[PDB]
């Protein structure tokens, strides 16, 4: 039932920031981890990081210095900001609900993925 | 620590194909492995929701088995619609982050 | 495969126990297949600290004779079984805390022979109440089955022939304000409801439940011991009379392959630590850590305050990263609040280190860290000085 | 790979021991390749309870001086080494059980000084007999090698300088009714007979045997310690003089790969439990279960009656299903008969539970069952109060 | 993967300790990649027995009052905190060993009341010296941080309020003849020198070193604690002031995957044995063997002479075959010489068996051999009778 | 040396019983487990169960309610009875001596199998 | 718990063929595995009397190897007489009964 | 840098002895095991045994009775003697420095092998 | 105890080839495995100086992986110069001597 939709800028100049945000509809945000997955065009997937409904954060060590994730339960929306934008940043970004292996036995793995949104760097 | 997977696979129709992921003790030997299927130009979907279990709506010809340090996803029957990129994901205790292996691209022959 | 750590979400009031009340936790969780339909619903469950066993406070009376000789001097002491009325009067006078009770006991002054009769009451003792038969169970009672104390005899027998037991209240009165209301989602397979998801977000399996009634509201006693008020199949039977007894469960063990490596092994390691505790009659913070539940189900936490073993009921939640439990130096989050420390001692063997930093035995070991504070061993006094010899 | 459980087929008479006589069992069985020809034959073997070591009963004499002063009052006690003749007389009078012996020892009445000489004899003590040299071995004897007691000196030295040892019989007389006859099949490779199958149905390897003679009939001492009367190769040598000593076996360890996982590991786990017993000087039913032989070969069973450690010789048979050992509630079949229980205590840590049901520690663990009765620990008194300090 | 056994190459002087000074060894060795260029060079390192911690000898003064009554008779004893000057005088008179000091302490003769003041000094106690701040650390000092003893106050506080500590020397004087010269090869990656090979032939990683200075010569404190005098990068920082404190290392644990099976497991097994030692307050030769370092790095050996726990510094070398350590019966080669045995007791739990043969607990176990001598447990007295209660 | 021969009815009407019995010749029945193996035509083998010379029994859980096994050491014969006969029952039945893995080290596995006998249901 | 084996195998003459059985911890990880050979219309016979050992009268080209949770029977040389159905059997502690896997049919090519 | 050169007789009559010796140049002999490897023509390699700079010896059990190894640190030379020479002995012999797995972490395995020298039996 | 290796291997150019060594617990499960390469008429050289590590001067297409009781050496790319005899060696605790397996001869096709 629950589905996510990504929103945000499509092209960004170098040395700026990304304001991508996705919404959650049909279910509450509690008891679930929420993260962001990105994929360079034609290459494998990468895990940016996740956030919890409580607000604890975790980031990929390779991008720990450049990325921050914020959440707002009042409107069912979480976003991701990258401090520095380079040509390498161009990729397709996905939003996903992360259900931990042991948190809830009913749900396992990253269940729902939103429609991929492309971000380009000029 | 990283997950290693074959670059590509190819097989004649009506033949069993096996894809294998190899990991360390903290990746496969301690946590479950999930395999994803991605068609080109589309978001990936969870082919198996546990190392062995299958989520609803998945054809029964897909079945995965897990060795102590390695995983395997075998498709008993090959169909024209089985051509896709398959990616295996697992959690790493030491890293404390998800690990994605190099996706294998299966092409029917 | 098990999570790295588990932490209680809610902690009930602490209660004192001894080494003999310890028990290895249950690490099994039941999963059902086919339940794909969810629908919000409201349910009622017991509050924390009452789920395990309603406890009735009491006291034990043991009489002793303080005779002596009288210039000669020699003391004489022999025990006897007292009467309930004098036992109750003694308790009332000790409850008053007046010095008159203290002297009537502590100083014999038996001054030809002279004797002074005395009745000694022991610190309050607690006994589990069985709702189905209104019977009180405890180690002090011989055979562990005292029945109809309120119905027939105000006093119950004890292992020591000169000792009897008395509830603090004249009659077994139990408050019925033990219910809390929570939201949840109902998992239904076909038409039957296989299980429900609770407020904490953990799936609860309804398989193997039995019908019980507490405080006049009908409910179901789940496999793990949690009781929830909800609709029940008429086919489902009533709970067997026997309760609070040595493990006599059957279906789960046969139906669920007790994975040798996953369950049997962990059970053996736990039993090794428990056996060591019983043999040495002493505990250490490292050894206490081996009794923690490895899964999210309801369990019991342990700790030691003022050299006294303590326990409480709790609901366990899984942890993915050590950052969440210890966000900054000196804080262990529990329910979203920094838990307070009594003499720098937390639950389940967690202690505050000399550097003013939280030390977790299973976290330090994973970092190859070692500390002498955790290893240190301290003896624990037995709970029943007289009743049990 | 090991069987789930093993149970003795025949049990010898129980004998008392202490913690220091315990030893980890041998889990190795020798298998031979190429023996494809079988032929029925008859053989002779020792009865149960005599295979390990013929035991000679005895008693120890330790003298003490009961002097005192005499109005003054003060007691004085010093030990001395007595003479064999008075020791034997004292034993005869204690065997009579007359009160005169009791008083001559218990009450000094030394009433200026006055003294009363006394000779105290300890409860019977037993010592293994070595057939080859007719020597008596025991912990009480210094160095564990007392020789020619019957041949030269009726008394043997003890670790305590004031203590001496005396056999109950005047001379070392051994009954030769220790042989039983059984059927079997003979396994022959080529012409040589590699091994034989016994009455119990277990293959016995004849490799590495030595020629011994008991009661004047020549036989072979097998690798596992069993002695059988059969034809022997002239090439085979005589058994080495040393017997009943610290493990000094060689061929089996090198020739048979002591599988690390299968043998070395089990040995380490057994040694851990044995070490814990020695350190804590106490035993528990769970810990006793770790000393059971895991294979069908001949071994020793252990149990505790009247807080005294007990042992006996037995032949072990493998078990495939727990149903065979416990057909119905309250019966443990041994040799096809429900074994009797002394105070609800069986061999090898098996006990009768409070519910009147047989509990096996390795069966309950496999079902994730737990019970406090098995864990309970009880101290065992040392066998030699005076001889060994 | 670990070597079968390790043996010390050089042993320092033995020193006495108690159970509380024990610590699990470090089994991690750092390996670097890319260093393919070797060049002979000369370096300087500390001698064996000084690498761990320079130790300053001392003594503790605790005064007690020997008053009594005087025909009546009754003894009276109360403690007090003495003055440093009388403490030093008492020490000088006890160093003289004259009978006058012995009587002034042992016999009170307080003979209406009469009193006799007494000052008791405890057997010499040792305290580690920190070179960076010239501070003395020890368990006796409260909080483990006594500072500027020589600089300001000749005496330092102790946990017992009536006890004070005194160094044997009037001032903290340390001999600087602690350096030995050895040859080696220098491993260089590119231009930087990643590591050096020592005289023993073991590669030493220079990563994670800090600059320290002992005796006025600048050097580097390596990761494993060894100090070598060599060229240092200016970029490298100075060592953190804190030294000799609870393990606070960081980079190695995160950078090197502490293999769960290889390091974490061995650490848990070691901690189990260490915890058992602390709980039972007794040691056995088998349990001492579990504290041996499994790798060639510098460590500490343990042994028990005259029922006293002993320790020393050593450099460990790997062994490939048990033949090298024990060439013939009765010899354990150490540094190419048959090591001498004190009362048939070697280091690290190696003992001489009753058959006059060297027994190694990890060698006998691999052969499925067992012996009662190794299991035997013996209590160890606490080092600090008064200071620590 | 030892060999077994199966005997019994070849065809049986539905709702009746099977009286199959096999004999042992050349060796004693002691210290050995004796069981029965059946195979549907063209499919895999199935284990009905076994019995011991002592008389303890064990059965396949799928057929625990329908099958009983009896032994008579005096004549070296053991038999198998099925309470209910259906069309599914038709199969080829085999008699086998079961030597347990750990009972006797000399013998491992099901050593000797008798000639298969077909049973049909009308 | 059950034993899983390939449905069928095929190979050219003079070529090594490997047949594999996969089981749980209580099947292969705790007890020995025995492989049987059955010609059509005949009772099966015990090809190997232990996981590795061979009973007398068996050609030496048959050899089996056992992994911790899996078994394997490899025939070094393929002959016209090697065409048979092979069934692997093992004991199950939890079940307390013998388990027979799906027989693989080997056909020469 | 270090390299080894084998020296010795090429042909030997039966029932005699082999005096093969190899030299070490460019490095010291300390802290290393030194051994000898032989290979029959067209077959696999075999390990004769090794010796340590201290002088402890170890031999292949199949040849324990026939081979002895001696070392002389003063001249950087170690040799191998075989008591009995048969037609089977003919093989190509190699000298190798044996660096144990755990002795020195810098060196693993048999690093340097000398040029193979053939020995024939007439 | 001994080390078992394939008699021979053959493969088309530009194809991954895998060579496997199988040993007991005391051979591979306790000690590292070293693979050697020997051209005809020349002394063998150490292809890998540790189970996974490569000594300098070795093309990167050579890579070895070690299972608990077995080893494997896989060459990603096949070249005319890769035709050689490969021998795997490991230490045996119980034997106390080096063990050499049967060398596999790789021939390009
Ligand atoms: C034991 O307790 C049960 C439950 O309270 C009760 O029904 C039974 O009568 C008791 N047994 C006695 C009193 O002997
Ligand atoms: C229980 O019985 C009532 C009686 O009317 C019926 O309506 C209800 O459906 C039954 N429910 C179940 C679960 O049997
Ligand atoms: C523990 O001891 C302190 C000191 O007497 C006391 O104030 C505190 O209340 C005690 N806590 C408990 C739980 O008994
Ligand atoms: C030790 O016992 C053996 C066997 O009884 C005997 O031959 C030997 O003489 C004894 N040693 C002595 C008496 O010193
Ligand atoms: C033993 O010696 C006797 C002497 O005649 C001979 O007949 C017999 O065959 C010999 N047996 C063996 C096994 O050497
Ligand atoms: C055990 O104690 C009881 C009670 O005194 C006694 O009757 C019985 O004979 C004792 N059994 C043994 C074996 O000593
Ligand atoms: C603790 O020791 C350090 C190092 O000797 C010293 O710098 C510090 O001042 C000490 N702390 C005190 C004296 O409170
Ligand atoms: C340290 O500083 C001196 C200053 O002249 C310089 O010569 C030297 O190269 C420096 N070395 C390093 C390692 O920084
Ligand atoms: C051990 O005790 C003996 C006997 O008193 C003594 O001679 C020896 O010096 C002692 N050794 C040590 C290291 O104290």
């Amino acid at each position: 039932q629950v589905h996510l939709q990504e929103s945000g800028p499509g092209l960004v100049k170098p040395s700026e920031t990304l304001s991508l945000t996705c919404t959650v509809s049909g279910d509450s945000m509690n008891n679930f981890y929420w993260g962001w997955i990105r994929q360079p065009a034609g290459k494998g997937l990468e895990w940016i990081g996740y956030i919890y409904y409580s607000g604890t954060t975790n980031y990929n060590p390779s991008l720990k210095s450049r990325v921050t994730i914020s959440i707002d339960t009042s409107k069912n929306q979480f976003s991701l900001k990258v401090n520095s934008v380079t040509a390498a940043d161009t990729a397709v970004y996905y939003c996903a609900r992360d259900s931990g292996d042991y948190v809830s036995y009913y749900y396992y793995g990253m269940d729902v993925w939103g429609p991929g949104t492309t971000v380009t760097v000029s | 620590s990283v997950l290693t997977q074959s670059p590509s696979a190819s097989d004649t129709p009506g033949q069993r194909v096996t894809i294998s992921c190899s990991g360390s003790s903290s990746n496969i030997g301690s946590n479950y492995v999930y395999w994803y299927q991605q068609f080109p130009g589309t978001a990936p979907k969870l082919l198996i929701y546990k190392s062995d279990k299958r989520p609803s709506g998945v054809p029964d010809r897909f079945s995965g088995s897990t060795s102590g340090t390695s995983a395997s996803l075998a498709i008993s029957g090959l169909r024209s619609e089985d051509e896709a990129d398959y990616y295996c994901a697992a959690w790493d205790n030491r890293l404390s982050g998800w690990l994605f292996g190099g996706g294998t691209k299966l092409t029917v022959l | 495969k098990f999570p790295i750590y588990t932490i209680p979400d809610k902690l009930g009031p602490w209660s004192p126990i001894d080494i003999h009340h310890l028990s290895c936790p249950n690490n099994l969780v039941v999963e059902d297949e086919g339940c794909t339909n969810l629908s919000g619903f409201s349910y009622m469950e017991l509050k924390v600290g009452y789920i395990s066993a309603i406890k009735m406070n009491g006291f034990t009376c043991t009489g002793v004779v303080t005779e002596a000789e009288t210039v000669t001097t020699t003391f004489k002491r022999k025990h006897f079984r007292p009467t309930p009325d004098a036992c109750r009067a003694a308790y009332n006078w000790k409850m008053a805390g007046d010095p008159r009770y203290e002297e009537s006991l502590h100083n014999p002054y038996p001054d030809v022979k002279t004797t002074k009769e005395s009745l000694v009451i022991i610190s309050p003792s607690v006994a589990d109440l069985d709702p189905y038969d209104r019977s009180l169970h405890s180690r002090v009672f011989p055979g562990g089955n005292c029945s109809g104390v309120a119905v027939s005899s105000t006093y119950c027998s004890t292992n020591h022939d000169y000792t009897i037991w008395m509830p603090e209240n004249p009659r077994l009165g139990m408050s019925c304000d033990i219910f809390t209301n929570s939201r949840g989602k109902r998992a239904s397979k076909g038409s039957e409801t296989c299980g429900f998801v609770d407020e904490r977000g953990l799936y609860k399996s309804l398989k193997g439940a039995c019908k019980l009634k507490l405080c006049g509201v009908l409910g179901l006693r789940l496999m793990d011991g949690t009781w929830v008020a909800m609709q029940t199949s008429n086919e489902t039977k009533w709970c067997p009379p026997g309760q609070l007894v040595n493990l006599h469960d059957f279906r789960s063990d046969e139906i669920e392959h007790l994975v040798v490596e996953e369950l049997v092994k962990k059970r053996e390691e736990c039993l090794d630590a428990l056996e060591s505790i019983m043999t040495t009659k002493s505990v250490s913070f490292r050894r206490l850590s081996h009794l923690r539940k490895l899964v999210p189900g309801f369990g019991k936490a342990y700790t030691i305050f003022n050299k006294t073993l303590m326990e409480a009921d709790a609901h366990y939640k899984s942890v993915r990263t050590w950052n969440e439990i210890i966000p900054s130096k000196g804080c262990l989050r529990v329910g979203g609040r920094c838990h307070p420390h009594v003499n720098g001692v937390f639950f389940n063997g967690i202690i505050l280190g000399p550097d003013g930093n939280v030390l977790i035995p299973e976290m330090q070991s994973s970092l190859l860290q070692q500390h002498m504070e955790l290893l240190v061993s301290s003896v624990i006094p037995l709970m029943h000085p007289l009743a049990d010899p």
